[PDB]
């Protein structure tokens, strides 16, 4: 491997991990800080900061190990369970994502009923269910490779990743036509619209840009293209980069959440 | 107004379970925790188990564990006992004391009347004395010594006093070694050390002659001293 | 004609106040030491609440308090151990103002209902229970005190204020001539006489035993939000919407000293003294409480960490903590 | 550690505090609405439609609704204003029949001009400055009679419109939907017969869009 | 009228108010500060221990 570019890879890694805790504790704080946050929605961006900390702070380093010092120099008792990790964690912050998502919609559509059962009782049982489907997604399967095992891994990948990603495009396109509908003094009312279209394109392209290429090329391994090279491990590495920027897309456009950060910074 | 009634108690051969009941009226029975305490047929007062106001805490004494079990139903403001292979020894007379804890509280302020039954390491608080000779017209004292020192850090000595006149159930009379229960003449007044405790009776009359106890709140399980009696030399 | 003489009497009287004036508060402390900086730090932090909180008041005992919030509920706080000791549902829910009984038996509590309950804390029961619902005024409450275990003194929108026995139910004594929402009022250590600020901009002495104003004290330019005593019962201060807080000296009938601040704009919610009178605490609209040295008219240290206006401002008896209460729904005991 | 009295004190402070979130959960669901008229405006009709502060709560579409007036409250409302600061929204009630009747006190006061000086200072208020408003215009019936043979230039000078009706109630609605500085607050406005009996659906739509503009405020959506 | 001859009667007597000297007055406030300053514990700062809040 890499005799100097190893150090500019692990300070660039290390720098990551850094950046994702930060933003994901100073968000389960404010949250928990915050006494306008004092909202059942918000108990999802707590427990997907919570999975994302735990994704960065552990499973990160053996990967940042693995490629660094080029082989799996750890306890090979560790491979079977190491990547079961990675993969709970990474299909429970997308889950968090969607299940996000959707209570949003169910919240603008249906906003009378689903106010009068948006229960903490019901967000927590949604949690709950969101962290159970990615252990039992996560429960199959000098060296560490991922599984190959063909039917596994495209099943796995629809279901962790096309699934919900077809479910917040969807979701979201629903939102942005409700929003475009409502929008028809004047000059405020079509700032407003360039306003959401923004704050809702960025929503849905951070994720796609960020997963897609990953699980795209592994399905395409999986099912025999396997054309990527190299470019998968980039793709692998803007996968798990986009966990310390989601924080970010999902807190910052929300003005409850801009002045409890402004206060914790000041 | 406020009175507890139980009524569960009868001859029972050894061996044998019966239940205790006693029904609460008059106060906000679901907001107390309630006590149940036994006196011997001859004499002496013993702790034997208590429920939290919600249900959620309970002790039981040495020889109470695994064998009587203490269950409340707040809508029907009703105190249960389960006893289960009752033993010859445990023929005594019970009673449910109500108890709220909070700041500045008094525990143990309303005892039941009781109900009889019939059958075929920790504090110990010391009252020394057994029976004092005492005319009315003139002050008595009488001290209640503990094993371990009842001055916690918060600066609370847990000691209570309780007077049972003869044929009737005990009444509480001063909680904390300090304090002066509710509808309690003046002249009574604890006081001590953190280990050794006294009152003061001040133109001692006929209607104080029974037997008072000290009882420690400090930690379970609460243990009594013997009494000490009055007379009428 | 009788206007003209209310005029030429108020031109006498001013005439003959600005005699006894020759030196001022600052010209007399103008030697004292300063405190300092008083650096003081939430010491707890009460977390019970759902909404804004109202008014706070302790108890004679410097350890439990009473806290109302628009959440139409009661708590009794033991600041010690932060544990609550009580939770009163009140009828209605839009309270603005509380009281502890000096006794510690009962708590009463007002507000935009305009009658003032009274709680019992001390029952056979077990349980806080309504005692009086002292029903005479005509707007809302703006402050209750407790002059004893039997006697209540309220101030409402009425422009009036009204001492009650709580027994009979019945308004013992009446003080008109505000001619504005009193907002506030304090009772002197001696029990025997309190003031009251309105929106008048004017703050009056009465006579509780009599029930007439014996002074009234003016130059506030706007309205007053709160009033205490000084410790010794001889002078009092007052806050108001002005942005200014100020104390008069009631054997002078005069302003003493002015507590204002260039970069401080904003209302003055609530005023409190020390123990020994050095020290003033007055709560502002900024969401911050500003501490201010009583003789040299300084603010010794800003004082607050309440995300919203801070309400209510309470120093302990035994002076030890002050506790400040915001409308986020947080009290924090600072020492 | 602590004591077996301090044990109990904590264990009844912990059940105290899980009573008091549950009350609060619970409380949170219903809506409030603060009803803000001007003396004899139609408040007292909608309200019967459906001495302090007057609480009237109602449950509509498995929706509870809770309406306050401060009707008996002549203090100066600049103070126990901010008490109605979280408040879904407001219903306001003018009478349209107001164009032609100076104030009681008759300080050539028009009755109309009380009412929109009235909502100006309500509406651009420190508080209540993101609630939305629900106006109220009732007594068509009598505007009906009374826009005709008798101009609405009376009450606004400016007029430049035609006398009768439908385009004087425009006039009118337009006039109070002006002087309304913020952005994203809507005023929902009603024509109120005085005998209708939709009032509490129109209620209800407003509510129900007020509560979904809000929840696409918090995804962002400003 | 009723109310002008209510205020003068008032009046008549809120400023019959014997007034003290105001330096003395500020005086008298100064020495009662000093003379309680020691007992204030908000003044001057008490030891971490006998400091009931921790
Ligand atoms: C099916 C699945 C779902 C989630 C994560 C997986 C993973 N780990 C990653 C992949 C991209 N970025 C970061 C971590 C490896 C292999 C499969 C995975």
């Amino acid at each position: 491997y890499s005799l100097q570019v190893t150090l500019t890879l692990v300070c660039l890694a290390g720098l990551l991990m850094l950046l994702t805790v930060f933003g994901n504790v100073l968000v389960i704080i404010a949250v928990f800080t915050s006494r306008a946050l004092k909202a059942p929605q918000n108990l999802f961006l707590v427990s997907l900061a919570s999975a994302d900390i735990l994704v960065a702070t552990l499973v990160i380093p053996f990967s940042l190990a693995n490629e660094v010092m080029g082989y799996w120099y750890f306890g090979k008792a560790w491979c079977e369970i190491y990547l079961a990790l990675d993969v709970l964690f990474c299909t429970s912050s997308i889950v968090h994502l969607c299940a996000i998502s959707l209570d949003r919609y169910w919240s603008i559509t249906q906003a009378i009923e689903y106010n009068l059962k948006r229960t903490p009782r019901r967000i927590k049982a949604i949690i709950i269910t969101v962290w159970v489907i990615s252990a039992v997604i996560s429960f199959p399967p000098p060296r560490c490779e991922i599984n190959d095992q063909k039917w596994y891994v495209i099943s796995s990948c629809i279901g962790s990743f096309f699934a919900p990603c077809l479910i917040m495009i969807l979701v979201y396109v629903r939102i942005y036509q409700i929003a475009k509908r409502r929008t028809r003094r004047w000059r405020g009312r079509q700032n407003r619209e360039k306003r959401f279209t923004f704050v809702l394109a960025v929503v849905i392209g951070v994720f796609v840009v960020c997963w897609f290429p990953f699980f795209f090329t592994y399905t395409l391994t999986a099912v025999g293209c396997s054309v990527p090279r190299t470019l998968f491990k980039f793709f692998f590495w803007f996968g798990y980069c986009n966990s310390s920027l989601n924080p970010v897309i999902y807190t910052i456009f929300n003005h409850d959440f801009r002045r409890a950060f402004k206060k914790i910074l000041c | 107004d406020v009175q507890l009634v139980e009524s569960g108690g009868g001859l029972v051969q050894p061996g044998g379970s019966r239940k205790l009941s006693c029904s609460a009226s008059g106060f906000a029975f679901s907001s107390f925790g309630m006590h149940w305490v036994r006196q011997a047929p001859e004499k002496g007062l013993e702790w034997v188990a208590y429920i939290s106001s919600g249900s959620g805490t309970i002790y039981y004494a040495d020889t109470v564990k695994g064998r009587f079990t203490i269950s409340r139903d707040d809508p029907k403001n009703t105190l249960f006992l389960q006893m289960t292979s009752l033993r010859s020894e445990d023929t005594a007379m019970y009673y449910c004391v109500r108890s709220i804890y909070y700041y500045g509280s008094s525990p143990f302020d309303f005892w039941g009347q009781g109900t009889t039954l019939t059958v075929s390491s920790d504090i110990v608080m010391t009252q020394a004395t057994s029976s004092v000779p005492v005319t009315p017209g003139e002050s008595v004292s009488i001290s209640c010594r503990s094993s371990k020192s009842l001055l916690h850090s918060n600066g609370n000595t847990y000691l209570y006093w309780f007077l049972q006149r003869p044929g009737q159930s005990p009444q509480l009379l001063i909680y904390r070694m300090s304090n002066l229960a509710s509808g309690v003449p003046d002249r009574f007044s604890g006081s001590g050390s953190g280990t050794a405790f006294t009152l003061t009776i001040s133109r001692l009359e006929a209607e104080d002659v029974g037997v008072y106890y000290c009882m420690q709140h400090l930690e379970y399980p609460l243990t009594f001293g013997a009494g000490t009696k009055l007379e009428l030399k | 004609q009788l206007r003209q003489e209310a005029e030429q009497l108020k031109n006498q009287i001013r005439d003959a106040r600005k005699a006894c004036a020759d030196a001022t508060l600052s010209q007399i402390t103008n030697n004292i030491d300063p405190v300092g900086r008083i650096q003081m730090r939430t010491r707890r932090t009460l977390r019970g609440h759902l909404a804004k909180i109202y008014a706070m008041h302790w108890g004679t005992d410097s350890r439990l308090l009473v806290s109302a919030s628009q959440d139409g509920k009661l708590i009794i706080w033991d600041s010690y151990t932060t544990n609550k000791v009580h939770a009163i549902p009140l009828r209605s829910s839009w309270v603005m103002t509380c009281a502890y009984a000096p006794s510690g038996n009962y708590v009463a509590c007002g507000g935009l209902d305009n009658i003032c309950s009274i709680y019992n804390l001390k029952t056979r029961e077990g349980n806080v229970r309504v005692s009086r619902e002292l029903a005479g005024h005509t707007g809302y409450l703006s402050c209750c005190r407790f002059l004893d275990d039997n006697q209540i003194v309220t101030s409402s929108g009425d422009t009036t204020c009204a001492l009650w026995d709580i027994e009979t139910g019945q308004q013992t004594t009446t003080f008109t001539g505000h001619t504005g929402d009193v907002m506030s009022l304090s009772l002197a250590p001696d029990t025997r006489l309190f003031v009251s600020g309105a929106c008048d901009a004017s703050a009056k002495l009465w006579d509780v035993r009599e029930g007439m104003c014996r002074q009234t004290f003016t130059g506030h330019e706007s309205d007053i939000n709160a009033i205490c005593f000084f410790p010794n019962g001889n002078a009092f201060a007052t806050g108001s919407d002005d942005a200014t807080c100020r104390l008069f000296d009631l054997r002078a009938d005069q302003e003493l000293m002015t507590y204002s601040h260039d970069n401080i704009i904003c209302g003055i919610t609530s005023v409190s003294f020390s123990k020994s009178g050095r020290l003033l605490l007055a709560g502002y609209d900024d969401f911050n409480c500003n501490v201010w040295d009583a003789l040299k008219a300084d603010r010794a240290g800003v004082l607050a960490g309440h995300d919203n206006r801070v309400s209510c401002l309470g120093v302990t008896d035994d002076g030890m903590a002050v506790a400040t209460g915001s409308w986020d729904s947080f009290l924090k005991i600072w020492n | 550690t602590l004591s077996a009295e301090e044990r109990a004190a904590l264990e009844r402070s912990k059940a105290i505090e899980k009573n008091l979130k549950e009350d609060g959960i619970s409380a949170a669901k219903d809506v409030k609405l603060l009803l803000l008229g001007a003396g004899e405006s139609g408040k007292s009709t909608i309200v019967k439609q459906m001495t302090g502060i007057v609480e009237t709560h109602f449950t509509f579409k498995n929706l509870h609704f809770r309406l306050f007036d401060v009707g008996g409250q002549r203090s100066e409302r600049k103070k126990w204003i901010h008490c109605f600061e979280d408040v879904t929204a407001i219903i306001f009630c003018v009478a349209l029949s107001g164009y032609d009747q100076v104030l009681h006190e008759d300080e050539t006061t028009n009755r109309m001009h009380e009412s929109l000086m009235l909502f100006d200072s309500i509406c651009n208020n420190k508080f209540f400055i993101d609630t939305s408003i629900i106006l109220f215009l009732n007594k068509k019936d009598l505007f009906g009679e009374k826009i005709k043979k008798s101009p609405l230039t009376i009450c606004f000078p400016e007029y430049t419109g035609p006398n009768t009706y439908e385009d004087a109630a425009a006039y009118i609605q337009a006039q109070f939907e002006s002087k309304n500085r913020s952005p994203n607050k809507e005023i929902y406005c009603h024509m109120t017969c005085a005998t209708d009996t939709n009032n509490i659906q129109v209620v209800f739509d407003a509510v129900t869009d007020i509560i979904i503009a809000n929840n696409l405020r918090g995804c962002g959506l400003y | 009228i009723a109310q002008a001859r209510k205020l003068v009667e008032q009046l008549k007597m809120e400023a019959n108010i014997d007034r003290i000297k105001v330096s003395k007055a500020a005086a008298d406030l100064m020495a009662y500060c000093e003379a309680h300053a020691k007992e204030d514990p908000l003044l001057t700062p008490v030891p971490a221990s006998e400091n009931p809040f921790r």
